[PDB]
């Protein structure tokens, strides 16, 4: 509705940033679009793709999630509280998947881009679920700039919705595979404060929000409203000062927004 | 009262117990079991994807085992941040911490990781430190020029910088 729409505009007039929003209602395909088509850094939110390529190799090689990856002082990047246990150790990939999507461990997700064979392999994973936009170009911690007008490590809302719809509810992945990266989603230790800060609290929902840069504050997620069928929902939000603070709210009011109603 | 925070950290100390911990760091604020094994993991703000934390390592599972290891992030800002991306360059691999700090600045790094395999000896000791430029530290949000420098024994091992100029 035009309505939505204007709330939309209003609530980015007021943050006084960038907001992308795609929302498919899987009960009638029915979509809230809001910008998009635009490119939005993905920053952690990339963190589904990794995992969810790795989830896909495991179908042809099914003990891959017990394989042990080496952990070294040189791997370690800012936001390491799972790996930083597991220097001079090992972690598994079901581990890493699981540090990196529940508690957004940077180590991790550098140690699934690289399993894969590093950021283009991510990107063609990409292409290989038909999602032509999506581009990881760049490993932690640099992937989160988010310099306006740079294009590396970025999506569109709908272009994101439609792969993480793909992902999570539709047939991207194998059965048991989907079924292990919506349990990785819903175990996610943040998220409270971004999209599902603007749902019932009865909802449940599976989700993976991102940071960094020009405060840049994203949530994507799949959600079960009460007694419907599943939605999932892109917000991607993004500031013009290098140094803005995270806006976690602004996710959250975009939620109700597109959600009033169910 | 309140979260995790630097204040906490830096009273506890090496050798403290699980319990003496849990009264500093606040025990609504930490969690044991699941990914952090025996270790106690204590939440402080919001920051990034997580948050501000600390993990606190012992000697063994037991309830008299003592902290050999402290680790965190966003706690601790830097006293006095110099780095420069010209002062990394000046540092060099098998350096020991002092000819390091004296190169960084006495006040550009912050402790990330220290662990005592030998606790109470300090033999195999690692250290890593995350060292800032002037502005490149934040309590919250991405860094702007920040850098890890890793250590065993004391002696330089390795270094890595992003976004230093």
């Amino acid at each position: 509705t035009a309505d939505v729409q204007q709330k939309l505009a209003e609530l980015e007039r007021q943050s006084g940033g960038r907001l992308g929003v795609a929302l498919i209602n899987t009960a009638d395909n029915s979509q809230i679009l809001y910008r998009a088509d635009e490119r939005f850094a993905m920053c952690s939110t990339s963190k589904v793709m990794a995992a969810a390529a790795v989830l896909k190799k495991s179908e042809s090689e099914p003990n891959l999630l017990n394989q042990r990856v080496e952990i070294k002082k040189s791997d370690l990047v800012n936001y390491n509280p799972i790996a930083e246990k597991h220097v001079n150790g090992t972690m598994s990939l079901a581990e890493l998947s699981a540090a990196a999507l529940q508690y957004s461990d940077n180590v991790a997700m550098n140690k699934l881009i690289a399993h894969v064979g590093g950021p283009a392999s991510v990107t063609a994973f990409a292409r290989q679920l038909g999602d032509e936009t999506f581009r990881l170009d760049r490993t932690e911690p640099t992937l989160n700039t988010a310099i306006p007008g740079d294009p590396r490590d970025t999506t569109s809302p709908r272009a994101m919705a439609q792969t993480l719809r793909n992902l999570t509810l539709g047939k991207a992945l194998g059965d048991s595979q989907r079924a292990q990266l919506v349990t990785w989603m819903k175990g996610n230790t943040t998220g409270a404060a971004s999209i599902q800060a603007g749902l019932p609290a009865s909802w449940v929902v599976g989700d993976k929000t991102g940071s960094g840069g020009y405060g840049t504050t994203n949530d994507i997620a799949v959600i079960w409203p009460k007694d419907r069928a599943p939605l999932i929902l892109v917000t991607y939000f993004t500031q013009p000062q290098p140094k803005a603070e995270s806006r976690r709210d602004v996710l959250a009011s975009a939620a109700k927004i597109v959600t009033d109603g169910l | 009262a309140g979260v995790m925070t630097g204040a906490k950290f830096t009273q506890i100390q090496f050798g403290m117990t699980r319990q003496q911990v849990l009264d500093i760091a606040g025990a609504e604020n930490c969690e044991t079991g699941g990914s952090f094994g025996d270790s106690i993991h204590c939440r402080g703000h919001a920051a990034g994807d997580y948050y501000a934390y600390a993990t606190f390592g012992f000697t063994s599972a037991a309830a008299d085992a003592k902290v050999d290891s402290k680790s965190q992030e966003k706690l601790l800002a830097p006293s006095a941040p110099t780095l420069t991306l010209a002062k990394f360059n000046q540092v060099t691999v098998g350096m020991t911490r002092a000819q390091v700090l004296a190169t960084v600045g006495q006040g550009s790094c912050t402790t990330w990781s220290e662990y005592y395999p030998a606790y109470p000896s300090t033999a195999g000791v690692t250290l890593s430190l995350s060292c800032f430029d002037v502005d490149g530290y934040s309590s919250t949000g991405f860094y702007r020029g920040s850098a890890h420098l890793w250590f065993t024994d004391g002696v330089l091992q390795g270094k890595r910088q992003w976004d230093l100029v």
